[PDB]
């Protein structure tokens, strides 16, 4: 789960169309996490996923 | 005398001219009966769209003693070559003379006035909607931003497949996300300059 | 009562939003995309609705 | 594949760039076992903020879902080991997201 | 035939094309006499198992 206080500054609702300035809704979103990485340093060597 | 403004995803101009051809001959068979029918899509039985901007050209070919034929088309599709020519933006499209699923079937009919008319062939059109391919009456000359627009006056517009009549203006309200903003009733009220953010 | 009075208008927006038994809710679209008679049938449906 | 008025053969494929260096015209080379062509996608927008790729075949960049494709299998990435390739790397963070 | 379900098949030879093979036609009515199993049931005298 998401720890609180995080800004999600560059996080946006997954929508295939339309735009909502404000409101509330329940939906399916790719937010569950299996692993986390930050400041990568190995992809330059042909890293595969 | 409505001014027209046209804006879509900004991009350069890359136009193509696809031709469809239909050929028929009656003069020898019965005057009304057909000797041979030949339809070519740029010289082929099937084809797929290539450039973002394109135009379709249909050519007629009549061989008969009388020389006078009444032409008619039937469609199982909500679109016509005349209609689609009017700046119809779309994503993917291909044509064929062979049966294909999810492909609109179109027929052409000709009345040679000998007494009985005929039908030539059925064309199949599979397609899916989007903002890749647009059909225009004529291309744009050396234009790196095909979209044309004007403010301060009421105009006839079509924006991202949303056309209507209205007067357009600019506001300094800004947001980091979303390019079009539709009314809950389904009217795109405000929107953002893709290139500039205005 | 204040909640009561704050009602009976949104649903009005709801119905007008719908497309009922027609190609699209944009009358001009079909208008531009089709001949007269078929769209006439659908708009009759729509206006009746 | 991106480019900025610098096209060894994309200029031959379709127009030199279509803009100058600051804009970046970028295509997909449709590289497969039989044919190879370049499909124009777009130019570098003023701002790009995050990326996400879904198995279904649509990549959502900055939250718009530009284009869908078939179900995805995998991907590989390489800039170089040339110093700042990870020092000024855009990836502050990367997460294996799930719906 | 009279009121027959139609199925068609399409094939892609990896040349970038898809063509159709033919159409098959069916007559049928709901009922009990004949049933479609994914694997025949054996060692059973009264087919129903509960
Ligand atoms: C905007 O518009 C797009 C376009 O429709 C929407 O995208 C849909 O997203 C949903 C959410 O995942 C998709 O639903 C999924 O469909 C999968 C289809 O797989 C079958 O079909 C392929 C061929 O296309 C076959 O090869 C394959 O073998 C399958 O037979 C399902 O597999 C998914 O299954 C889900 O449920 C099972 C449980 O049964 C889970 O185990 C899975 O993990 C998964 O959760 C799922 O049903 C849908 O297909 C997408 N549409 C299309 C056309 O593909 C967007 O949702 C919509 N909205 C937004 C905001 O973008
Ligand atoms: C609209 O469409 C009609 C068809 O409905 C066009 O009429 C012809 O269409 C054919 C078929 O597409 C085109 O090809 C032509 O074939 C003709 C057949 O040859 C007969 O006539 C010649 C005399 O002209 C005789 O010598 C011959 O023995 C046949 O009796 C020929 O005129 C041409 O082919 C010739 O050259 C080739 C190559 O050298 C030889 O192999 C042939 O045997 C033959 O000698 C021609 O290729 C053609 O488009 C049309 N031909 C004519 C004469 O009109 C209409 O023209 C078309 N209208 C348009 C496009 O505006
Ligand atoms: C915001 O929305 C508006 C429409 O509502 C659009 O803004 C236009 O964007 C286009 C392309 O981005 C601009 O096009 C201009 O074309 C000029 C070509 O015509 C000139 O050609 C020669 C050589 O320049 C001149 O000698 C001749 O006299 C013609 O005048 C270019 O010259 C322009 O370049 C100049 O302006 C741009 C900014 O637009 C600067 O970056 C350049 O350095 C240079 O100063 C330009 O390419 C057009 O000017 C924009 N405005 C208008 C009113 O059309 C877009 O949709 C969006 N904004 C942008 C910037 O795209
Ligand atoms: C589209 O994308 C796919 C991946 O999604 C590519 O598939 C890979 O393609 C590369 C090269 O194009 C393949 O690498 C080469 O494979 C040859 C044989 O395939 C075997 O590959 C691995 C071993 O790497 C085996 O486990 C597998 O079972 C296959 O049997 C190898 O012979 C090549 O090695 C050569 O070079 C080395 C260099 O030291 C020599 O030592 C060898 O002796 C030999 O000469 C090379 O490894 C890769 O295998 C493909 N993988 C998959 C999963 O497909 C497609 O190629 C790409 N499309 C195009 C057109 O390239
Ligand atoms: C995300 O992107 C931002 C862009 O703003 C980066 O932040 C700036 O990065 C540039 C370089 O990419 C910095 O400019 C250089 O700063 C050096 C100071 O060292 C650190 O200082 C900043 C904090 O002020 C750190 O954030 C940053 O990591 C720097 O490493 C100066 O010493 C440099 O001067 C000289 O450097 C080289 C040395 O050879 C010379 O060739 C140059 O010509 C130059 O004269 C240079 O000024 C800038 O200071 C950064 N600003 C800020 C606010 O951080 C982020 O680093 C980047 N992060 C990630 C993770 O991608
Ligand atoms: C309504 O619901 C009730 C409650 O369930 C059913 O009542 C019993 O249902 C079971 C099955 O659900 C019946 O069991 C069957 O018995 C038959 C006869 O029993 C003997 O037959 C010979 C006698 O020598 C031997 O095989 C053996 O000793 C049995 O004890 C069998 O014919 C049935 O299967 C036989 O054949 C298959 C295939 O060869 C073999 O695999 C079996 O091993 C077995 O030999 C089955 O065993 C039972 O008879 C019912 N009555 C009772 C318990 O009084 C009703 O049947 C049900 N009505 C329906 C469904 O219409
Ligand atoms: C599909 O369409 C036609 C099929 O007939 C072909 O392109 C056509 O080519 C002719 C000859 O170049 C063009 O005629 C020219 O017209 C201009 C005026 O527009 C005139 O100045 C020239 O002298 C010449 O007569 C014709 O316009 C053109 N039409 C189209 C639709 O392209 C070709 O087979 C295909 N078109 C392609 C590939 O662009
Ligand atoms: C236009 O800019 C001015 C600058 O002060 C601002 O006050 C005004 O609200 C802006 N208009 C908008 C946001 O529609
Ligand atoms: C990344 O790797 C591929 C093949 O492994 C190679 O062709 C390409 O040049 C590499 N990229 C760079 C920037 O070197």
């Amino acid at each position: 789960h998401i720890p609180e206080g995080f800004s999600f500054n560059n996080w946006f609702l997954l929508s295939n169309d339309s735009t909502l300035v404000h409101g509330k809704v329940v939906s399916n979103q790719p937010l569950l996490v299996n692993c986390l990485l930050a400041i990568p340093k190995i992809y330059g060597l042909g890293q595969f996923f | 005398e409505q001014p027209i403004s046209f804006v879509t995803l900004p991009s350069f101009n890359a136009h193509s001219f696809v031709n469809i051809t239909v050929s028929a001959s009656f003069g020898g068979h019965s005057g009304a009966n057909l000797i041979a029918s030949d339809t070519t899509i740029n010289g082929f039985s099937s084809f797929c769209v290539d450039t973002r901007q394109f135009t379709i050209s249909l050519s007629y070919n009549v061989t008969n003693s009388y020389g006078y034929v009444s032409n008619s088309q039937d469609s199982n599709c909500p679109f016509t070559l005349q209609s689609v020519n009017d700046y119809l933006s779309f994503s993917k499209f291909c044509v064929s003379t062979s049966l294909l699923a999810s492909a609109c079937t179109i027929d052409l009919f000709g009345y040679p006035e000998f007494g009985s008319g005929v039908k030539f062939t059925s064309l199949y059109f599979q397609f899916t909607k989007g903002e890749l391919i647009t059909g225009t009456p004529k291309p744009l000359e050396g234009v790196t931003d095909v979209s044309f627009m004007t403010l301060d006056v009421c105009t006839k517009y079509t924006i991202y497949g949303f056309k209507g009549e209205g007067i357009i203006t600019l506001t300094n309200s800004s947001f980091l996300a979303g390019v079009y903003y539709t009314s809950d009733s389904g009217q795109l009220l405000a929107f953002k300059n893709v290139t500039s953010g205005a | 009562v204040v909640n009561s009075q704050g009602a009976a208008l949104t649903q009005l927006t709801v119905q007008l939003q719908h497309n009922f038994q027609a190609i699209s809710s944009s009358i001009d679209d079909i208008y531009s995309r089709l001949d007269i008679l078929s769209a006439d049938v659908q708009v009759d449906r729509l206006i009746t609705g | 594949v991106c480019s900025n008025s610098s096209n060894p053969h994309l200029a031959t494929f379709a127009i030199p760039l279509g803009a100058t260096q600051v804009p970046y015209y970028c295509f997909f080379k449709v590289d497969t076992y039989n044919s190879t062509v370049y499909k124009f996608l777009a130019v570098l927008p003023p701002t790009v903020r995050e990326i996400v790729i879904t198995k279904y075949g649509d990549v959502y960049v900055n939250g718009f879902g530009y284009l869908h494709l078939g179900l995805l299998d995998a991907v590989t990435i390489n800039f170089t080991g040339h110093g700042t390739d990870d020092d000024v790397s855009g990836f502050w963070t990367i997460a294996s997201t799930n719906f």
